[PDB]
């Protein structure tokens, strides 16, 4: 089929641990000061913002390594409107 | 929160980046606290220094550290808190009665 | 109205029985509306409005 | 290998209707892949102007009858099929036509546009009889290809047209009838050569030669195949929650349209109305909270 066309060329010329609280994600420094600011999950992490959540006398200036390498895994955004977050269940340890 | 629960936490805090050159004026960044108030409550619960606290496991780690591999000593004192080797071993002989060069000798 | 069984009552024939309220049954049927006009739930009713 | 690749040479154009091109160099059995490969492409595929929408005032329909006029209406939409039209850079153009008194009304009864190029002004559209006889007709002449029918227009659009708009199916294709043949051609070394004469005979509106630069166009693109290749709940309203009459009394007096409207407010901009718990409580539910800022919104 070139050779036909070369007689023409002079003629056309979700996540189960993103269920799952601070303290069972594989890590120790992202677990036990985030649910002293009444979030005790990934929840209200994703929508507060971290120039006040990390200025909040738990967390500070080397806890975006373990909040922003969680938001490129699972994709969530800086004030971002969950879909369906909180189920009946609460508790803490 | 009651205070208990930050020195659980403060112990919780330490132990993951002493590799780092790390000081307690980052520590108070991350609790939010002042410079002072971090060295008061530790006399209530453990009753020792929480100013060489820090200071404490750079010995204790370059216990296994210089134990198990083959790094010298003087890359010990630009990292682990100091800035030459001949205050790096007088800590050693006040804690535990002991010189760093015999320390792993003694099998 | 009727639905389920066959003698259509009155608004005293509902008394007889159950509560002997005028208005307030009266009331009833119009919180019975408020409660179920909801266009978004009874646009499948709707469907059956434009017959 | 000792391949030979063609020219076009020769345009012995014998009329505006009648035309001859030939064609060399051109091998064994090569004369019947390109005598005969053009002639189905060029039946069909080649672009032209014509007529579409006769339109003449006073008269409703294509069977009603008009004074003055000696033919039937629809035999004269019959005979605005037949036109030859060059034109040459938009698609849509909108001629328009009068005439008075006695005397056929010809197709050089246009007032005439720039690239408007009339091939056949002579052709006959209609012949008026009465003294009184003045014909005035607002034609659209489209530019397309292929077969277009008048019932394809009618369901493909909804919209409706004013009335008297009659319709003439779409007669675009402004070849007529072609033919060819297979002699030799004089080249001294091969012997065997041959060449081909593509007689085209046709309407105006199209210059031969380019007819078929067109067509290999057509055909040396379909060998690149070839050649190539081997959230709901935030638009819910206000009445879903079943929502208690106290603070819809409140929630209608602080005007809020959409859920995406009260969460563009937060908490504190409800309490200043009489007459937190309950949205703390059903909010907490369906995958919802307070305090959540909203951009680029609305959506509409």
């Amino acid at each position: 089929a070139t050779i036909l066309a070369e007689q023409l060329e002079a003629f056309v010329d979700f996540d189960p641990i993103l269920l799952r609280p601070v303290d069972d994600l594989e890590l120790v420094r992202s677990a036990n000061c985030l649910k002293a600011e009444a979030i005790h999950y990934i929840g209200d992490l994703v929508q507060r913002t971290e120039v006040e959540l990390l200025k909040t006398p738990n967390l500070g200036k080397k806890s975006l390594t373990e909040i922003k390498d969680v938001l490129a895994s699972r994709g969530l955004s800086l004030g971002m409107r969950l879909e369906n977050w909180p189920p009946a269940s609460i508790a803490d340890e | 929160m009651s205070h208990q629960k930050i020195i659980q936490d403060l112990i919780a805090w330490i132990d993951e980046h002493i590799d780092q050159p790390l000081n307690i004026d980052v520590v108070a960044k991350k609790s939010g606290y002042s410079k002072w108030y971090l060295q008061r409550m530790f006399r209530t619960v453990t009753h020792q220094t929480l100013g060489d606290y820090i200071r404490q496991r750079r010995l204790l780690l370059a216990a296994v550290e210089l134990r198990t591999t083959e790094r010298p000593i003087f890359d010990i004192a630009m990292d682990l808190g100091y800035v030459s080797q001949q205050t790096f071993s007088r800590v050693f002989r006040r804690q535990f009665d002991r010189t760093p060069s015999d320390y792993r000798h003694r099998l | 109205f009727g639905i389920d069984m066959n003698t259509d009552y009155t608004l005293e024939e509902v008394g007889k029985q159950f509560d002997v309220t005028r208005e307030r049954i009266r009331q009833i049927e119009a919180k019975a509306l408020r409660k179920l006009r909801h266009p978004s739930r009874s646009e499948v009713l709707r469907s059956f409005l434009d017959d | 290998t000792e391949f030979l690749k063609p020219r076009l040479v020769d345009i012995e154009q014998v009329s505006s209707t009648h035309a001859k091109v030939t064609l060399e160099p051109l091998e064994r059995g090569f004369g019947h892949t390109l005598g005969n490969a053009l002639r189905r492409i060029l039946l069909s595929s080649m672009p032209g102007c014509a007529v579409t929408e006769v339109e003449i005032d006073g008269v409703l329909h294509e069977y009603s009858t008009k004074e003055g006029v000696q033919e039937d209406i629809l035999e004269i939409l019959l005979n605005l099929k037949g036109l030859a039209v060059r034109v040459q850079g938009k698609d849509e153009v909108i001629l328009t036509l009068n005439k008075s008194g006695i005397g056929p009304v010809t197709a050089a009864d246009i007032t005439h546009d720039g690239d408007v190029e009339i091939v056949k002004p002579q052709h006959v559209i209609c012949h008026l009889t009465d003294e009184n006889a003045s014909i005035s007709m607002r034609i659209k002449v489209q530019r397309g290809r292929g077969y277009v029918p008048a019932s394809t227009r009618i369901h493909s659009e909804e919209d409706e047209r004013p009335i008297g708009r009659l319709l003439v199916d779409a007669c675009y294709s402004p070849v007529e009838r072609i033919a060819y043949n297979v002699e030799a051609a004089r080249v001294e070394q091969r012997t065997d050569l041959d060449k081909l004469v593509i007689e085209m005979e046709t309407n105006g509106t199209i210059d031969p030669e380019e007819a078929i630069r067109r067509a290999a166009t057509i055909l040396a693109e379909q060998l690149e195949a070839f050649v190539d290749l081997r959230d709901p709940i935030l638009l819910r309203p206000v009445d879903d929650l079943e929502l208690t009459v106290r603070s819809a009394n409140c929630l209608k007096a602080e005007a809020i349209h959409y859920i995406g409207d009260l969460v563009q407010r937060t908490e504190v901009e409800l309490l200043k109305t009489p007459n937190l718990t309950e949205i703390k409580d059903v909010l907490a539910s369906r995958g919802l909270s307070l305090g959540m800022r909203l951009e680029n919104w609305p959506p509409a």
